[PDB]
């Protein structure tokens, strides 16, 4: 069993990514949007800081 | 000195040191229902193994007659 | 008391998207802006849900712990419920 | 008596269960956050649309976990086990080694249960690193003993 | 000033020799070293409180990185952080009990 | 000789997996209860 | 060497090198040892059971052979579905039928071919023309493993490239048309009798089909929904330098 | 029995169950999940015959017969059930032509005392 940092977990990251791609459909993952995709509906989305 | 010994010309013998820590409790965590996870904590906290080798020990001849570690190596 | 470790945690024009909001726009919306699993209905939503287009478009019920948002507009889109109150 | 009322025992046991849920969920939550919030490509093999689809899928997996422990450790790390007085970590109302409040530490000093040595209240004790640089230098010395003395492999 | 980082293949040199960048790539292959692309060349700041021998808190390793805002949201900080598995928190979770006798046995079993 | 060697091995040998479980209070109190119930069968001083 | 390239790009050390090989049609004891880069007497000592070799027999590679092959070579094995060489004489309409042909399980063909399994059931709807084999059924050849060409330095002679590839000088000129001066060439062909060749890719590097087996549902639903691009930054993001800061800069 | 594959877990309700959870050994989850799972049957045969883990054994034997020791070792890490004796035979026979004695001894000792003596063949 690996211990400590996440760089020592090689097989566990692979099994987690394979399981996440296995159980999750794509028609659910389409609905999650980023912040600018929501902010694009604002009348003034963009300005300099 | 424990360890395997290679007689084939593609097997070099490196005399190396191994440092490790043994720790067992004898005062409070010697025995009770906590003793298992405390001993596991002492073992996983002492999981370090230090493998040391002098480069001068690597500058020997291989099974093929050539030196194992030269200057550029 | 240590720095910014209080357990119990404003209008600004040039710092609108950068004050009490996420640092990057690449990141996704938080967990309260989506339905996790099988729900019987929540009495109120959390304060960290981002007001989206569908909040002002559909407008079924907006209950924030109380607060009733019955005035939909597009100037709230893209911002969490903290600065809207 | 007897030791402490049972509501405080329930509170300390809920704090221990929160610690156990942190040990359960921290690796999974950290891997999900580090995949989902990365803009650089993950590998040569997975690039472009595959990386964005994988990030959206791991974000959908991360949001679907009801009860995932994402709470930081310092929010409820001031729970006392013997008495119900709530202290603040970072101030003098809490001691870190025996993990009790100032009141409980004074009662266990006056009771004689601990083996503690009294030193002058305006000095730095006996630790040469503590007399040298203070709390930050002993902090860095504990860091140097724990991590930085090992050549990583 | 502003320049582009160069690379010369050993087949192009009049005397071939192993470069330092492919040696870095071999070291990253061996030890699984993450190579950050967006690391700027201008920001090479040493922790001079610890690195300098004429300071009071002198420890030969840089104890803190000179980066304002090295927070939890950055994934490279998440990758190189120590996980709290079998740290002192595990001892606190399994030891700090309001009665120690409920940690050495079950009370029904002892009675 | 194999009987004597297995006798001395079960007297002085343990593995790592048993060393994580050999100090549980259940086994210690079962040892105490087994000494209390039938210690007239296994004791150097109770034969007398 | 990106972030999460420690799990998805690289294998653990060491790399598996094949210690078994199969003798081809016209191969002899001097021809297998030339292909494996070993001596002839060293090849016979590892195969002291067999006095002679026939075609298609399993030989044991000696462990000090310098032309050993890695598992799952970089050339994918393709299988046409409309081939009439099966028992029915028409296109394959069964996952177990293609698994019996490719000598694999049903599940290895589903993770490798997700677009054939998710779109159409186990029929098969002939819009799919062919399918790729899973990684466990691939084979590695000595021409695809080692590179068929060698770079030329600025100060190369014919003796230098011969000593570098551990071949003879006349073996190099035979493949390269007897050319002596190598100044006007940026590449030279390597003879197959060169004992020290250059591999094509890194052997510790993972093949892309092994990672695409982890991404079986990624590639399956990508061809169905016809997703070609997802934007990460908006159309006017480069006009505002301080507004858009991803957590990598 | 492909339908009844699965294990139910607890909820840690009362205070004594919390105290038992804080007094558990270093291997309590994996030990109880392993012993609540596959075990020696009533007539004495192995619990090898598993429906859901059947093609993984075929893949392991197919990869250990073609000389791919590392891939067979990698998909040996993914096993949940007790693997058959043919897995150990194919793995050790893959260890023979490379003279890899330590890998073969580890392959034998993995199933020797831990997995109901399946490699004692």
């Amino acid at each position: 069993s690996p211990h400590g940092y996440i760089r020592h977990f090689e097989n566990e990251v692979r099994d987690l990514l394979q399981y996440v791609d296995g159980v999750t459909p794509w028609k659910q993952a389409q609905k999650i949007r980023t912040y600018w995709e929501v902010r694009s509906h604002h009348p003034m989305p963009q300005f300099n800081r | 000195r424990i360890g395997p010994i290679g007689l084939e010309p593609h097997q070099f013998n490196v005399p190396a040191e191994l440092g490790f820590v043994e720790q067992y409790d004898n005062l409070q965590y010697k025995r009770y229902d906590w003793q298992g996870w405390y001993q596991r904590m002492l073992d996983v906290h002492n999981r370090n193994v230090s493998l040391r080798c002098r480069i001068c020990d690597l500058q020997r001849l291989d099974g093929n007659g050539v030196q194992f570690v030269d200057m550029q190596t | 008391y240590p720095f910014l470790r209080r357990p119990h945690i404003n209008p600004s024009a040039p710092y609108f998207w950068s004050f009490m909001t996420a640092k990057s726009q690449m990141a996704f919306l938080p967990e309260e802006n989506y339905i996790t699993g099988d729900w019987t209905g929540k009495f109120f939503v959390s304060k960290r849900q981002v007001y989206t287009l569908q909040h002002a478009t559909s407008g079924a019920k907006v209950r924030v712990k109380i607060f009733e948002f019955n005035s939909p507009s597009r100037w709230n889109i893209g911002k969490e419920m903290n600065t809207l109150t | 008596g007897q030791d402490v009322p049972k509501r405080h025992t329930h509170f300390v046991l809920e704090s221990r269960l929160m610690y156990e849920k942190s040990f359960r969920d921290c690796w999974l939550h950290s891997v999900c956050r580090a995949i989902s919030q990365l803009d650089e490509p993950l590998s040569k093999t997975v690039v472009g649309t595959h990386q964005k689809m994988l990030q959206r899928k791991v974000t959908c997996f991360q949001y679907n976990q009801y009860g995932l422990f994402k709470t930081p450790y310092y929010r409820l790390a001031n729970v006392d086990r013997y008495h119900a007085v709530q202290g603040v970590a970072g101030t003098r109302e809490w001691v870190p080694y025996v993990n009790v409040s100032y009141w409980t530490m004074n009662k266990m000093v006056r009771g004689g249960n601990l083996l503690v040595h009294r030193v002058h209240y305006t000095g730095w004790g006996t630790d040469s690193h503590l007399k040298k640089g203070g709390w930050e230098h002993r902090w860095n010395k504990v860091l140097q003993r724990n991590v930085l003395q090992y050549s990583r492999i | 000033g502003v320049h582009r980082v160069g690379y010369t293949h050993p087949s192009t040199l009049p005397v071939p020799c192993a470069q330092r960048w492919d040696l870095r790539l071999a070291r990253a292959r061996i030890f699984q070293e993450y190579i950050e692309e967006k690391a700027p060349g201008a920001w090479q700041l040493e922790d001079e409180r610890s690195m300098s021998p004429e300071f009071k808190t002198f420890t030969g390793y840089p104890m803190r990185d000179m980066r304002p805002g090295y927070g939890q949201n950055l994934p490279d900080y998440i990758m190189k952080k120590r996980l709290p598995n079998n740290t002192h928190y595990e001892l606190f979770a399994r030891r700090d009990i309001p009665n120690e006798d409920n940690a050495m046995y079950g009370k029904y079993l002892y009675d | 000789l194999m009987d004597e060697v297995e006798d001395s091995l079960r007297k002085f040998q343990t593995y790592r997996s048993r060393f994580y479980e050999w100090g549980r209070a259940v086994k210690q109190f079962d040892f105490i209860e087994f000494r209390r119930r039938n210690g007239w069968l296994y004791d150097l001083h109770l034969m007398k | 060497h990106r972030m999460f390239s420690f799990a998805l790009d690289w294998q653990s050390a060491p790399v598996n090198r094949l210690s078994t090989d199969t003798v081809h049609e016209g191969e002899s004891w001097d021809a297998v040892a030339q292909r494996l880069g070993c001596s002839v007497g060293e090849l016979k000592d590892a195969n002291a059971e067999r006095e002679t070799i026939e075609a298609g027999v399993v030989i044991n590679v000696p462990v000090t052979a310098t032309r050993r092959l890695t598992s799952f070579g970089a050339t994918p094995l393709v299988l046409p579905l409309k081939t009439t060489s099966a028992k029915d004489g028409e296109r394959i309409r069964t996952w177990e039928e293609a698994a019996a042909i490719l000598d694999c399980t049903v599940e290895e063909l589903q993770q490798c071919n997700g677009h054939a399994a998710l779109t159409y059931q186990k029929e098969f709807d002939s819009s799919v023309t062919e399918l790729v084999a899973p990684l466990s059924c691939w084979t590695s050849t000595s021409e695809s493993e080692f590179s068929p060409v060698e770079r030329v330095h600025a100060n190369d002679t014919l003796v230098a490239i011969a000593r570098r590839l551990q071949c003879s000088e006349e073996a190099l000129r035979a493949v390269n048309d007897g050319i002596t001066d190598v100044s006007g060439l940026d590449f030279v062909r390597v003879p197959p009798e060169a004992r020290r060749p250059r591999r094509l890719v890194e052997p510790q590097l993972r093949p892309q089909a092994a990672t695409d087996a982890l991404l079986a549902r990624t590639i399956a639903e990508e061809e169905t929904f016809k997703l070609k691009s997802i934007p990460h930054l908006p159309q006017n993001a480069e006009r505002f330098p301080h507004e858009y800061h991803t957590p990598t800069s | 029995d492909p339908n009844r594959v699965g294990l139910n877990a607890a909820t840690l309700d009362c205070r004594g169950r919390i105290y038992r959870w804080l007094r558990r050994g270093p291997f309590f989850q994996v030990d109880n999940y392993f012993r609540r799972s596959v075990k020696l049957n009533r007539d004495g045969t192995l619990p090898t015959d598993f429906v859901h883990e059947a093609p993984l054994m075929r893949k392991i034997i197919r990869l250990a017969h073609r000389g791919h020791l590392k891939a067979a070792c990698e998909e040996y890490r993914r096993v949940t059930t007790v693997p058959p004796v043919e897995v150990y035979r194919a793995l050790t026979a893959c260890c023979v032509p490379g003279a890899k004695l330590a890998d073969a001894v580890s392959i034998f000792e993995d199933g020797d005392s831990k997995l109901f003596y399946v490699s004692r063949d």
